RNA sequence: CCAUCUGUGGGAUUAUGACUGAACGCCUCUAAGUCAGAAUCCCGCCCAGGCGGAACGAUACGGCAGCGCCGCGGAGCCUCGGUUGGCCUCGGAUAGCCGGUCCCCGCCGGGGGUCCGGUGCGGAGUGCCCUUCGUCCUGGGAAACGGGGCGCGGCCGGAAAGGCGGCCGCCCCCUCGCCCGUCACGCACCGCACGUUCGUGGGGAACCUGGCGCUAAACCAUUCGUAGACGACCUGCUUC
RNA sequence: CGUCGCUUUUUGAUCCUUCGAUGUCGGCUCUUCCUAUCAUUGUGAAGCAGAAUUCGCCAAGCGUUGGAUUGUUCACCCACU
RNA sequence: AGAACUGGCGCUGCGGGAUGAACCGAACGCCGGGUUAAGGCGCCCGAUGCCGACGCUCAUCAGACCCCAGAAAAGGUGUU
């Protein structure tokens, strides 16, 4: 139906050619928490070329033109456009079927969340090479929201733990239930093909 | 290059207990206790050995600027082993021309509120890093002593009276004036 | 009850990068993603179910608004377990993302 | 290619789109910070700019050549009737801004905020809150009401006040309240919002929002001249006698390449009728305005310590295009943006 | 940290490769990113396999440095790795993972019947234990 | 400017000075890790508010008509796409996962010793329903909650887009809602395609069809002049 | 004494474009951009005592005027800064 | 600007060089299947979604493919 991607540890450029290409092929893709999405080069570096991508204003009104977004979401909606045929309306319909979140939203917060091991950094850069933050070079440049969605993220994580603190409570449950065992007849054939 | 590992190891008197919580480092001691995180650097510790209190620190791969790293590991945590026990105590002296520097302290041995420097009406304050003590000397003329366990609080906070006697649009090799760092010694001495 | 073919999406013609044939649809049959483990879906008939508004069927004593485009798979396609399939007709190019209907009828197994 | 002689912008990109404004009354916005440990307070205040006088004032400046003179200075005064507290907003933030939770308006609301809520009072049946008021008095609708107040009490982090004018006092023959959405910025959210439960539908006076020389901002709608030239929207250089097809025009519009009108250049348009904040505003006094008839209501306005006289601010034969002022007032130092009779947003 | 090592004598599992799937005892490291390996008891000889093939296991082998077949032969059943290896939880999840592979549809059948059985059977008794859980806290 | 009034602060940092500190047993602003740092830069303040959204008010009688909500069955019209759902820790990576006695946070959470596992099997290469053809006879094992609901009543949880979820008491009811075994039946349509679900989908027009409600307002015309090229904009219009 | 480069604000060289026509000097007016920085911010260096200067760095935010002669661009002068 | 020798463009499409007169492949009746040249294979964009091999390099102006669309002398205890 639809998937479901975090999008902290990833790369920005590695994790959205693979949603630029998985949007192409018909599936509805949204990736959420795109604040903590690494980028490659230090801070400073990459500080840089987006404060190069300010400037590149059309002289004769800046209102027509270059829409220079701030928010770490639409910095990652704007690179799945650039990796993506969006003057054609078969590259119009891809991009409506990725809806990209900031922060985790409530329809979204249950689900299960999948990562895509080939855009980690863990996977992919070499560990003594410096990476930039994209929650933080959105927070230098214009976006005036970091601070209410960090409220927001322990907001939601510490709801997340008493959550797991009570399914480990019942996976203790149902194991000190299978000891309880009474059943070791259906225990010959799972364990004999890989219970 | 890539070479087999290097290792440098740092030898724990007993009165100092170092343990670690993975590339973070606790150091106890008598004279307080602090810590600092090498999540950064890329290598292994080992604290080894009951009753002779070993920390072996040693990078199995690695490069010429990544070798370069380990001895800057043990020669971080020596310092931290000896401010835990001694302590750091940067003397420091304040020479001065025609005008003398008035120089007291405001807010408990944290803030260093410095006037009269070089005829100026501007109040210079300085309030320090976490963890040092302000102290105007005793028998000793205009010497400013900062005392703490942790030597980047220490001598970051030397570090900013100095630059504050900053004399601007001027000559510095005449005009001499400033709060400078004079010695870089211990609380505890001799141990 | 249950479902006797496995999924495919229609992902685009066989093409160069300027010109495109339309002569050869090219498929991405899904749970297979190697050229080496694609030797089963060769020769298997698949189909392009869609609706229209006005009325057809073989079967089933009334004619319904579905009908069908059959077709059947020529070959492999590169290295990565796409596929490229010759059908009777043309795709719309409606058809790209949208899914086909890849049975097992010609078996070998 | 090179001017041969630097001059600067002619008007400031600022202030670019030079529109009619949306809106008569002044929006705020943006309200000034509130802290939970400072006491709890409105921040702004609706007036009606009445006109100007001056002033004759002993000065108090140590070190300037005026110290302990007397200095006239010329002052606008507004007349401020006290505002009605009707409606209590709460807004939650989000990371995509601030968002509105709910409203609670009063129990019963005043006839002139009823005259804001429509555009045909005289054809209307006036049916506004008519099925609302019967919820404060059905239990039904009066437990789930006092539920909406925990609700704003636990999420939302700032709450807002509406409040209206009191067009019954005012010479205009306007008789719209106009209402307005203010915020408290005082403690912590319980405190601010149980200080606005005690206050519905009772007026606040203006006093109790402001103070003597307590500096605030007027935030209005600039006096608006229609459609006007070039050298007047813009203040540019008129062109010598000789020139032929016009005089008050500005000469070169753009160079060959950029090869389009910039945004950046003079032209023709509406002048006036903007939207204006104007900064640090000072306060001079807060009259209060035509007392009791147990004796008499006393006018006994703009009599200071030395005129001692039975004067009253509204001068003599009434202010130039507004009426007679019978209400407290607020009197500010300078010009104020705003054609006389015009709605101007006091704020601290 | 580092818990187990290559070492002359250390007894790997290789993973991909033309081997894939069969243990090796590593004789000499030779550069860097490639060991000398082979295993006389496990149908692989001789060769310099690359590190990135290769799965580090925990037995080693005390054998001198790069002897020949034999004493590699003496020691790896000497020490009896076979059996060793069998009696682990590792190569039992490897032989679990190919049994689930080569399961039949009639067998698949089977192990839905008798998975959906057992699953009732837990279901129908976590419950009881809930139950009591608050049948303490009730009180 | 020929009169008068007002013009607003934060952050990361550039230059540069430094801190600890290796490489290079010393040294060193640097290689990892730090500090100060500015008419620049980004934001605030301010100007405009998106084929961007909220919150709230009022929702058409008259004389027959008319309109919402809920409960429905009955057909035809138009747009099609899918063929089982996973209902959630934080993260680390030269590291993590589980279970755990003891001293601390209004009968729950913070810690440490201890025991485990780990190319993760308390493994989304996975997990639960399930591949359920139905039913009847007919025994074993399993199980004493029954499980669907038009049920009625009750609670309390979830505001970042809450539009969802959990619990409880009564109840027409089931005591066949599983696994193995006994028995024989159903369209056995005579080898063949679009089958099988989500789905008594989405959107519109009407009619037989039960109950519950609801009885307005925009625009013009008129006036105002805080507004004006014209549109627009701000206003008034009660038998006092 | 050498010698290596950059720029297209000078002039050449060229003749690719326009001869069924691209209105040809300067001034006025107005906008924006570049830095190879005159001033202004923060700095480093002097044969920097102070004052004044000079050489360099980040740096184009902001300013860089009033006149006599002259068609002048340019030039030259008066005066302020 | 002017010669020589061979090819080309002009007369000539197609694949590749983003774009293109001449470059690199290659020449054309209208089609189906097969295969390749030059070129390529993160995603636009067909094909590396190979458990590719070995090294080199960190840039506060990185670099990145004939013709071809930007650079030198000199210098660097930056690494090899
Ligand atoms: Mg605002």
């Amino acid at each position: 139906q639809v998937l479901v991607l975090d999008g902290r540890g990833h790369l920005l450029g590695r994790l959205a050619a693979i949603v630029a290409k998985q949007v192409l092929l018909g599936r509805k893709v949204v990736v959420v928490r795109c604040e903590g999405i690494n980028i490659s080069g230090n801070f400073y570096r990459n500080k840089l070329k987006y404060l190069a991508f300010l400037r590149k204003r059309m002289n004769t009104n800046p209102s027509r033109g270059p829409y220079h977004f701030r928010a770490p979401s639409r910095i990652f909606w704007r690179t799945v456009r650039g990796m993506l045929p969006h003057k054609t309306k078969r590259g119009q319909a891809a991009l409506d079927r990725l809806k990209v979140f900031d922060g985790i939203p409530p329809p979204y917060d249950k689900k299960k969340r999948m990562v895509v091991p080939a855009a980690l950094k863990v996977v992919r850069l070499k560990p003594t090479r410096k990476f930039a933050y994209l929650g933080r070079l959105a927070h230098e440049v214009g976006w005036k929201y970091q601070a209410v969605t960090a409220t927001l993220e322990e907001k939601r994580k510490e709801k997340a733990k008493i959550h797991y603190r009570k399914k480990k409570q019942l996976m203790r449950l149902r194991k000190q239930a299978e000891k309880n065992v009474e059943k070791k007849i259906d225990k010959y054939t799972e364990v004999l093909k890989t219970h | 290059m890539k070479t087999i590992l290097s290792n440098q190891t740092v030898d724990i008197p007993e009165n100092v207990d170092i343990t670690l919580k993975g590339r973070t480092v606790i150091v106890k001691g008598p004279r307080g206790t602090l810590r600092r995180d090498f999540n950064h650097i890329n290598v292994e510790l080992s604290l080894l050995g009951k009753k002779k209190k070993r920390l072996r620190v040693d990078k199995w791969w690695g490069n010429r600027k990544e070798l370069a790293t380990v001895r800057t590991i043990c020669s971080h945590v020596q310092n931290m082993i000896k401010g835990v026990t001694l302590g750091f105590r940067y003397k420091m002296r304040s020479v001065y021309a025609h005008f003398p520097i008035n120089v007291v302290i405001q807010e408990n041995g944290s803030l260093v509120e410095i006037r009269n420097f070089l005829g100026e009406k501007y109040i210079r304050r300085v309030r320090m890093r976490p963890g040092v003590a302000c102290s105007v000397s005793q028998a000793q003329k205009d010497e400013l002593i900062l005392e703490g366990n942790d030597i980047e609080l220490v001598s970051n906070s030397a570090a900013l009276i100095q630059q504050a006697t900053t004399v601007k649009n001027k000559d510095i090799r005449k005009f001499l004036d400033g709060i400078y760092v004079s010695e870089k010694g211990t609380v505890q001495q001799a141990d | 009850s249950g479902r006797l073919w496995s999924k495919a999406i229609f992902a685009g013609y066989k093409r160069g990068l300027r010109n495109q044939r339309e002569h050869t649809a090219l498929l991405k049959i899904e749970g297979v993603y190697a050229r080496d483990e694609t030797e089963f879906y060769l020769g298997k008939r698949c189909a392009y179910v869609y609706k229209a508004k006005n009325n057809t069927v073989t079967p089933g004593g009334k004619p319904n608004k579905t009908r069908v485009i059959w077709g059947k798979v020529t070959r492999a396609h590169g290295n990565s377990g796409m596929v490229r399939a010759k059908f009777r007709s043309n795709l719309p190019a409606k058809a790209i993302g949208h899914r086909i209907r890849v049975m097992l009828y010609p078996s070998r197994i | 290619s090179h001017r041969k002689f630097s001059a600067p912008r002619h008007g400031s990109l600022g202030f670019l789109p030079r529109k009619r404004s949306s809106r008569h009354r002044g929006k705020v916005k943006s309200f000034p910070k509130d802290d939970p440990s400072k006491p709890v307070h409105l921040t702004a205040f609706l007036g009606y700019k009445a006109g100007m006088t001056h002033i004759v004032r002993e000065v108090d400046r140590p070190g300037s050549k005026v110290n302990k003179k007397e200095v006239v200075e010329a002052v606008t005064i507004v007349e401020t009737p006290p505002m009605v507290v009707v409606g209590i907003v709460g807004y939650v933030e989000t990371p995509r801004g601030l968002r509105t939770f709910k409203t609670v308006f009063a129990e019963h609301i005043s006839d002139e905020c009823k005259r804001r809520f429509y555009k045909n009072w005289h054809k209307s049946k006036k049916k506004a809150f008519t099925k609302y008021c019967k919820k404060w008095q059905d239990e039904d609708g009066k437990k789930q009401l006092e539920k909406d107040f925990s609700s704003m009490k636990k999420y939302c982090q700032v709450i807002r006040v509406i409040a209206h004018t009191q067009m019954r006092l005012l010479p205009l023959r306007q008789k719209k309240a106009h209402l307005m959405e203010i915020q408290v910025n005082g403690g912590t959210v319980a405190e601010k919002l149980d200080w606005a439960r005690e206050r519905l539908e009772q007026q606040v006076p203006v006093n109790q929002v402001f103070g003597q020389d307590e500096m605030i901002d007027v935030i209005g709608v600039t006096k608006g001249k229609g459609y006007k030239g070039v050298t007047s929207r813009w203040h540019t250089k008129k062109l010598p006698r000789k020139t032929h097809r016009g005089l008050r025009k500005v000469a070169c519009i753009g160079a060959w390449h950029p090869a389009r009108v910039a945004f950046s250049v003079a032209r023709a348009g509406q002048k006036g009728y903007h939207h204006r904040t104007e900064i640090n505003k000072k306060i001079y006094k807060i009259g209060q305005g035509y007392l009791i008839k147990d004796g008499k209501l006393i006018k006994n306005n703009a009599s200071t310590d030395y005129d001692l006289s039975d004067k009253s601010i509204n001068p003599l034969g009434g202010f130039v295009h507004y009426g007679e002022v019978t209400n407290d007032f607020v009197m500010l130092k300078g010009c104020v943006v705003g054609t006389k009779k015009r709605v101007l947003t006091l704020r601290k | 940290v580092f818990r187990r090592f290559v070492e002359v004598g250390r007894v790997a599992y290789v993973s991909f490769g033309p081997h894939a799937g069969k243990l090796v005892a590593i004789v000499d490291v030779i550069d860097q990113n490639r060991a000398l390996v082979d295993g006389p008891c496990t149908q692989v000889r001789r060769q310099a396999m690359p590190f990135k093939c290769m799965q580090l296991t925990d037995f080693i082998l005390k054998f001198p440095h790069s002897a020949h077949q034999k004493y590699v032969r003496q020691a790896w059943q000497k020490a009896d790795i076979n059996t060793k290896w069998a009696a682990t939880r590792w190569a039992k999840k490897i032989e679990a993972r190919e049994r689930k592979a080569k399961m039949t549809d009639f067998d698949r059948f089977k192990v839905m019947k008798a998975k959906k059985m057992r699953n009732r059977i837990i279901k129908n008794e976590v419950k009881k234990l809930q139950k009591a859980a608050l049948l303490k806290a009730s009180p």
